[PDB]
């Protein structure tokens, strides 16, 4: 179970064993490194030596150095103790908050759930965000693409997703910064501390963080998502919770897998990390699914291929004062079918989308000729569409100290009822500005009554 | 190792007395790569000395031999020559004594001004600071040019890329940023100072002599270190020059001071590292580059950050330069550096020959720090300026054949023409922040809609003289308040209308 | 005689099937003194099978992924298709052009050995003219007044010129009409319609499916017929008398039957 | 109306000639890209 | 294993049952690499294989014994077209006409296992499972299983073809099988070609798709109908694997992303859809 | 002094004859302290002959089949050609671009080793303009308002802006013709065509090719003529009068002759 | 076309030696290579079968040297060398009239002039279809 280093070429270490050869994906610890170096066995070369990828730096290694085989893959600490902490690939805490004292360790390479363990019903994960729950619903076990650039509240939306899932459903979240910048990671960590999702000394943390820097070797960044998925899998299997898994991002995960394949020299650089091919990404994608015990819902943070849902964040929506700045027309979902989410939900969503598209055409017509067109029917359409656009906005729990508005959690039935009443014109006599920054629809009625009493 | 001498001494059991643990002999030498037998106790990335006095670095530790990259001409190295390990990795001298000196990649002075009295030396392979010791970037790093200090602002501790084609003005942007800091280094406020490091990689010696002459004539050399790895230098020197310059800048960053490093250019360092990797028989990839060419630039550029107040508060802002062949930013090295840095500044040849100098493509140039890297007055005027420029670009996308346009469309087009003429700036003349704020404020408040655009530079050449001579109390009010108050806005409008009446 | 190397065969069989058919044709030429016909369908599948054979042997591929021996393999296959002192082998080869690129190495290598061209047009088949051979896209290298003769060359050039004038005038007729054309243009478009109607011909092998008896028109009959139409000697006949008729005596006979039935 | 029809006809003919030249350039660029990527894959595989 | 005991069962590429309903009772086993039928044992394709879609049954008709390609981008409706073709045969299999009955095989290659479970639920709900075999090689399954699953499903269909019955087989999708074979060929140190694909990916797909045929009346009169699926990226028809599959099959059905986002469902491009 | 190693020589001889001419110029510069003129024709044959033997030296080829030491060999060759404190060398080197490509590694390496560049284009030679110098692709680094004069720099930048505007308009001109252009666009096109004709100049050595007498144009006459064209003082003259004439007086004389 | 590639490569040099006989004996010889593009294709096949590194359009890097060492032997001798001469007329087949390709640009740089033939003029009956604007002689 003890081997010696034969060759050191970049982040690729060839290590020769004597008695027992470790299997593929096992972790081997170098015995002379003060920051310990874990090598993952990628292939067997024969002659009782194996080729391994390094999870840390390689400068200073000498040939013949002793390597101890752990007899298992990279076992990272899992549990409630990893909430609010930052871990590297191999589970060491890198937030200078002390050791991670836990009782549960789990290997980062596990099997996907079987064909009999999967639910035939394509349930949706309601997240309490009215625009998300209405126009682009989140499916349990689905793949979710979160778009947005600089100046938009993409980070605030991510933290609102974490807080709302931990509150409404009781399931935690895991963030995995696959090859992320140190400045962006520090900003995200401090924003998570400030907004109260990560709490120090109170044990009320809702997200577990796994980070991989850009100065890390390619092998280290290609297994950060596996570490985050392992923490999420502990929260799903051993607790029965619906767990969010934020990955930043799939593109950098594919890039790190392509760099690993280029270092190993077998697969050429033209082919890197297909969504299929369980060695590359098929196991990771199939371990993000909904089972009879729980579900893992993957959200990929994309900064501006197989996404079940997509929420596009636009600067123009934030320029109109609508928070969150989700574009209602560019946010699509495969789940928008009458056979899955119900006929009334699809009918309301299609009516809202049609009203918004007609409103954009009416705004173009008004900009061309003027505000008087097709009697008062177009004016009524414009008024209902503007009330819908105001009602799409919602205060955030995580941003109640930066904006001063108390965030609210809106169930899906409340959003359906409120938008149905707006479409039917039951609240058409209320002022437009009374529909702004309100969670439920009874809050809209109370806001309109307070406006009428004040004015 | 199976050579005739080794087989002869192993059949007979000679047990030779040459202890090759701390020394070695050259198996082969060629094109700056030496395969060395021996050096059993050598370590990776360690400096060695040859029998001719040349230096080398151990990059490949193979079970048979050691691969050495030669820091000099390989004519002095012969097969079977003795190589002695130094026992240490490469280090360069650091300190305030390097300011004003022109050094090579190893810290040796080449300006002929004698030695350097540096009492400290730093290794080049230092780990980058983690997420904890660094803090968010908010101090402005003022380049001194209106097109970049407003639209693509650069903060202290930010990796901002200058990417473009040949002869577009990337070196002009960098040298103007170095020259601009004489305003702050000659002042008394210590936190506003910025010591500069310029790393020339692969350039000819006449170009570096011209750069040193330009910095000496403008008195910007007194706070500037020039690290030179010219075209005739060895590939390990060109590969190691950015790391030595980064260590020199990290001395200022770790001592509570602020340093700015320009790598001109990282494309030549990538070419040099590609040559060393190809001659070391490492497996090539896309465009014959190794798989670690992303890790090379990421490791270099991750060390440029602003430290927290508990770590002294110093900063290190980097300005890498990338040369692009025919505007193809989809190549390997431009894609890597774009994905590493915190934003890019894109230069275009068509904008350069159209009169727009500096030729900054506003649409393709991003700054991820954004308005946090600006002062309050510059942020106030640039927020409106970028929106007006975006509206001008949107309305001019469909205005080539348009003659009978709308009045609002014509006003937007005219405002965009005024702003485009406003962003133009001559070479070697950096501008103060107050002058940029005043000129951009006049541009975006409609004061130049009645002015012919060709006179705007002359207006810039004259109105800045008007407020600096007869209306300096308004400038003092702006400096003390820090923002454009509506009363000061009205006073500036009155001054502008009086000047245009005089104009 | 048929060969039919299928698409599920190994690449070696698909590469040698053209040689097998050429061997049968070579026996018919050398040992019988015949003018054999060889049909290859497709000739691009021959190149693709040769490329797969060379890639299975580990050879370094040439430009655009083809084998480095593409020119000499095509040359060795096609130089056995020639005319000798005993007989001749004439090869009609179906040609597929990958990605509609005529500068691709496989069509460009094929075109070096080509002596003619027959383009079957879908648009001509939509006009009811059978065979749907495009008279302008199809070309031949023996269109010379030393191989086919002066009269054949002049008549073929005159027919091509009239059809080119018709194609130029088709756009004008489509955008404006036919009444504003001059008398010369109306004579040209009438002769061109009769020329392109006379290009149609009944085939014996389709005579069950068509009901028209097939005709084998000799070359002098086609030369005389198109000379008559070119000179305006049949301006009084209707255009429908030229459709699906082999000779020109059957054209005037069909016109007489049309006049009598009218 | 006759002048506008003739002007648009000339514009369509000029656009057709430009389309033909850009199509030839596109085919040449496509062949060069395929050849370059094949040579890069060959050089990457032959270095093992 | 082959037989009519596989109808209603969800099996993997090896034929092992994965639906949890118990072992299969097949008495016959058929090789996956069987040579395609020749020229004499097959006749011309004339029996209509009715998809049930108006645009397919009118503009690009599919006969019994024909390879018709369903090519399109992601999320365009290729699986929906294939599932509707499977569902449409319920009205023929219930009737007494033996020449109208069609037995279906659905080979899911490289898909998500939850999507295959939803497909099986949909076919069970519409009573189309009684004549349908589902062969699933998901993403978590190994690349050899994804390479083998089309040939396993083809052998199951060829049992019906050689027994006088009529079968329809769907390969959803063949691009995932080509990716799996590319990875196996690269890890076996075989010489690659364009896009790192080996020199016999065309031979792989041609020997797969030449087994769909209309047998002669002296050979039983049965038929096997293939509906391969190709997923393209940004409409790149000129890619290597789509070019090979287009050159193999007897026609293609093009699904357009632009038409799909206009709400035109099914998004069949009429000008690009060919049926020989 | 002449040193010749030509294209009939083997690649070993063509890769070292430039160093022989450099050695003659270095002796005339250092050991004598003289002003030397060094003409090389052409550099690309040196850097191509270096690549012809690179495969026979057992080297891995570089991109587009070049030598992997092309940059370093060109650097060590070109750095010997310089003006030192002992003496001055003015060097004129011709460079060949293979297949009319400027992104080829050998000319792209040679670009950074030069002070003044004169790029010749085939498309300009197709238009009959001789010398076929690209005006928007030639740089000098002496083109600075503090070196060659403010008027000279302003005229040169104005000419370059006019020709860039004409190049941008050429796309619309090739489709919609001159009718869709505005009046300022027509003035831009007319002045740019006059500028392009006036850039051509009959050479004394090229007379045997053409028959025009070669003209030597003083730089003051050059800046005066281009200032006259940029100011619109010659808009009433046909552009053919601007073709193959040295000074602006020959432009006026040729216009009056027509 | 049915011969081996080395024979196609050797034939221009064999003919050049036969013309060099008359060149060196005071006589005058005119030699025509129809065509050098097919010789370069044969030499490309020879180099690709020798595993030599391909360059522009998968051609070897000494194809310029191949044509230059062939065509430099055609020259005008002096009176002290017998007054002989050898005249070369190389033939190049282009694709779609592109003179910007690698081999045509090589032979243009080697030779003293070209006679360009246009497909457009050839289709209009202008024979010989010589482009006067492109065909020059130095
Ligand atoms: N803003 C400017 N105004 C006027 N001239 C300028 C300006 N910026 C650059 N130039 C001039 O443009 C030329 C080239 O610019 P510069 O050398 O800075 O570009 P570069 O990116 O360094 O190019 P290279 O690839 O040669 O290093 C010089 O003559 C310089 O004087
Ligand atoms: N004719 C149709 N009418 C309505 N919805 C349809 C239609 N065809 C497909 N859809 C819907 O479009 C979505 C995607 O279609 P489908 O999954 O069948 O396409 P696909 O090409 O198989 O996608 P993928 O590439 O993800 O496998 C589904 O939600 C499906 O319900
Ligand atoms: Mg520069
Ligand atoms: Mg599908």
């Amino acid at each position: 179970s003890n081997g010696q280093i034969t060759a050191v070429i970049g982040a690729v270490v060839d290590v020769q064993f004597e008695d027992q050869l470790p299997p593929i994906l096992n972790a081997l610890e170098v015995q002379g490194r003060s920051p310990r170096l874990i090598l993952e066995v990628a292939q067997h070369l024969g002659e009782n030596t194996v080729r391994t990828i390094a999870m840390d730096g390689t400068e200073g290694l000498v040939r013949g150095q002793n390597v101890l085989d752990t007899g298992a893959p990279i076992k990272i600490p899992v549990g409630p103790e990893t909430l609010g902490r930052i871990m590297n690939v191999i589970g060491e805490p890198i937030d200078e908050r002390g050791p991670i004292v836990t009782d549960k360790f789990a290997a980062i390479h596990a099997d996907a759930p079987e064909f009999v363990e999967m639910s035939v019903q394509q349930e949706i994960l309601v997240t309490g965000i009215k625009v998300v729950d209405l126009l682009a619903p989140y499916a349990k076990g689905g793949k979710i693409g979160l778009f947005g650039g600089a100046g938009v509240g993409k980070t605030v939306l991510i933290m609102e997703l974490i807080n709302n899932v931990a509150k409404a459903h009781g399931g935690y979240s895991v963030f995995a910064g696959v090859g992320e910048r140190t400045r962006e990671g520090n900003d995200l960590y401090h924003e998570m501390i400030e907004s109260g999702v990560i709490s120090l000394k109170d044990k009320t943390s809702k997200v577990a963080l796994v980070y991989g820097q850009m100065n890390e070797p390619p092998g280290a960044r290609a297994r950060v998502a596996l570490t985050g998925l392992t923490v999420a899998e502990y929260f799903r299997d051993q607790e029965g919770q619906d767990v969010l898994l934020f990955i930043d991002n799939i593109f950098r995960f594919t890039q790190a897998g392509s760099e690993v394949s280029a270092l190993l020299g077998r697969i050429p650089s033209a082919v890197g990390y297909q969504p299929t091919l369980a060695t590359d990404m098929g196991t990771m994608q199939e371990r993000i699914t909904t089972t009879k015990k729980g579900s893992i819902t993957s959200v990929q943070a994309i900064y501006v291929a197989h996404l079940d849902a997509t929420t596009v964040l636009s600067r123009a929506i934030a320029e109109l004062g609508i928070y969150p700045a989700v574009d209602p027309l560019d946010s699509t979902s495969r789940i928008l079918d009458p056979n899955i989410i119900g006929e009334e939900h699809y009918n309301i969503a299609r009516g809202v989308q049609k009203i918004l598209q007609d409103y954009k055409s009416l705004q173009d017509i008004i900009a061309i000729l003027g505000m008087d067109e097709l009697s008062e029917e177009d004016k009524l359409i414009v008024s209902r569409a503007r009330k819908i656009q105001r009602f799409l906005s919602q205060p955030f729990q995580v941003a109640e100290v930066f904006t001063g508005h108390a965030g609210k959690l809106v169930p899906i039935k409340d959003t359906i009822k409120g938008f149905k009443m707006i479409l039917n014109g039951e609240l058409d006599h209320l002022p437009e500005v009374a529909f702004y920054m309100v969670g439920p629809i009874e809050e809209v009625v109370a806001k309109a009554e307070k406006i009428a009493e004040s004015q | 190792a199976e050579i005739s001498a080794v087989l002869e001494e192993k059949i007979l059991g000679a047990a030779p007395k040459e202890n090759l643990e701390e020394t070695g002999r050259v198996l082969s030498i060629g094109d700056g790569i030496a395969r060395v037998y021996g050096l059993k106790n050598i370590q990776a990335e360690e400096m060695v000395e040859f029998s001719s006095g040349l230096k080398g670095m151990a990059l490949n530790l193979e079970p048979d031999n050691v691969g050495i990259v030669v820091f000099g001409n390989d004519k002095h190295i012969k097969e079977g020559d003795i190589v002695k390990r130094t026992g240490a990795i490469v280090d360069v001298p650091v300190g305030e004594e390097l300011l004003g000196r022109v050094v090579d990649a190893l810290g040796n002075p080449i300006d002929g001004k004698g030695p350097i009295g540096s009492k400290t030396r730093q290794r080049v392979g230092v780990k980058a600071p983690g997420i904890i010791p660094r803090v968010s970037v908010r101090e402005p790093m003022q380049t001194g040019m209106k097109a970049v200090d407003s639209l693509v602002p650069i903060g202290r501790g930010q990796r901002e890329l200058i990417i473009g084609d040949r002869q577009t003005g990337k070196t002009a942007i960098a040298i103007d940023a170095i020259i601009n800091q004489k305003r702050f280094n000659d002042a008394q406020d210590e936190k506003k100072k910025l010591y500069c490091v310029y790393v020339a990689i692969g350039q000819k010696r006449s170009t570096v002599a011209q750069i040193v002459k330009r910095l000496t004539d403008t008195d910007a050399m007194r706070y500037t270190i020039v690290v030179s790895a010219t075209a005739s230098d060895a590939a390990p020197l060109q590969y190691l020059a950015p790391y030595s310059g980064c260590a020199m800048g990290e001395f200022f960053r770790d001592n509570g001071k602020h340093a700015l490093i320009i790598y001109d250019d990282l494309s030549k360092q990538a070419v040099a590292y590609r040559q060393m990797s190809l001659l070391l028989r490492r497996p090539p990839g896309r465009e014959a580059y190794p798989g670690d060419v992303f890790y090379l630039h990421s490791r270099l550029l991750e060390r440029a950050a602003k430290m927290s107040e508990s770590n002294g508060g110093g900063s290190l802002t980097a300005l890498p330069v990338i040369e692009t062949q025919a505007g193809d930013v989809s190549a390997y090295i431009p894609t890597n550096v774009i994905s590493i840095t915190d934003g890019q500044i894109f230069l275009e040849t068509e904008l350069f020959y159209k009169g727009i100098r500096p030729a900054i493509n506003v649409g393709l140039s991003v700054s991820r720090v954004g308005s946090a890297a600006q002062t309050r007055a510059m942020k106030q005027v640039a927020g409106s300026m970028k929106l007006e420029l975006a509206q001008y670009r949107e309305v001019a996308a469909f205005a080539q054949f348009g003659s009978d346009l709308d009045a609002s469309t014509q006003q937007l087009l005219s405002r965009g023409v005024r702003l485009t003429e406003l962003l133009k700036q001559g070479q070697y003349v950096p501008m103060a922040i107050e002058d940029q704020v005043a000129i951009i404020y006049c541009g975006v408040r409609g004061h130049l809609d009645k002015v012919e655009p060709s006179k705007i530079t002359k207006f810039e050449k004259e109105f800045s003289q008007h407020i600096k001579t007869s209306h300096r109390d308004i400038l003092d009010t702006i400096a003390k308040e820090g923002q454009i108050s509506p009363d000061t806005d009205a006073k500036l409008k009155k001054v502008v209308t009086d000047f245009l009446s005089t104009f | 005689a048929l060969v039919y190397g299928q698409m599920n065969e190994p690449p070696g069989a698909r590469a040698r099937v053209a040689l097998t058919g050429l061997t049968v044709a070579e026996y018919f030429r050398d040992q019988e003194g015949q003018d054999v016909l060889l049909f290859i369908d497709n000739i691009f599948r021959f190149t693709q099978a040769g490329s797969e054979v060379s890639a299975l042997l580990g050879r370094i591929p040439s430009a655009v992924g083809y084998q480095p021996t593409l020119a000499t393999d095509m040359g060795t296959m096609q130089e056995r298709i020639t005319t000798t002192k005993k007989g001749s082998i004439t090869s009609v080869q179906a040609i597929y052009v990958p990605a509609d690129d005529l500068t691709d190495p496989a069509p460009a290598t094929t075109f070096a050995h080509l002596d003619a061209t027959t383009v079957l047009s879908r648009a001509i088949a939509e006009l009811g003219i059978y065979p749907a051979v495009d008279p302008l896209d199809s070309t031949s290298r023996i269109l010379d007044p030393n191989i086919i003769g002066e009269e054949h060359y002049n008549i073929a050039r005159g027919v091509q010129k009239i059809l080119q004038d018709y194609k130029s005038l088709q756009d004008i007729i489509a955008i404006l009409g036919m009444d504003e054309l001059s008398e010369e243009d109306k004579l040209i478009v009438s002769r061109a319609r009769k020329i392109q109607r006379f290009l149609s011909q009944p085939f014996q092998v389709a005579e069950v499916f068509t009901g028209h008896a097939g005709k084998l028109v000799p070359i002098k009959d086609t030369i005389k017929g198109f000379k008559m139409i070119l000179n305006g000697e049949l301006d009084h006949l209707p255009e429908v008398a030229f459709y699906m008729v082999g000779p020109i005596e059957e054209v005037v006979a069909k016109a007489e039957k049309i006049a009598e039935s009218q | 109306q006759s002048s506008r029809m003739t002007a648009m006809d000339n514009a369509s003919k000029n656009a057709g000639e430009m389309i033909d030249k850009l199509t030839m350039t596109f085919n040449r660029t496509r062949q060069a890209v395929i050849t370059r990527e094949l040579i890069e894959i060959i050089s990457g595989a032959s270095a093992l």
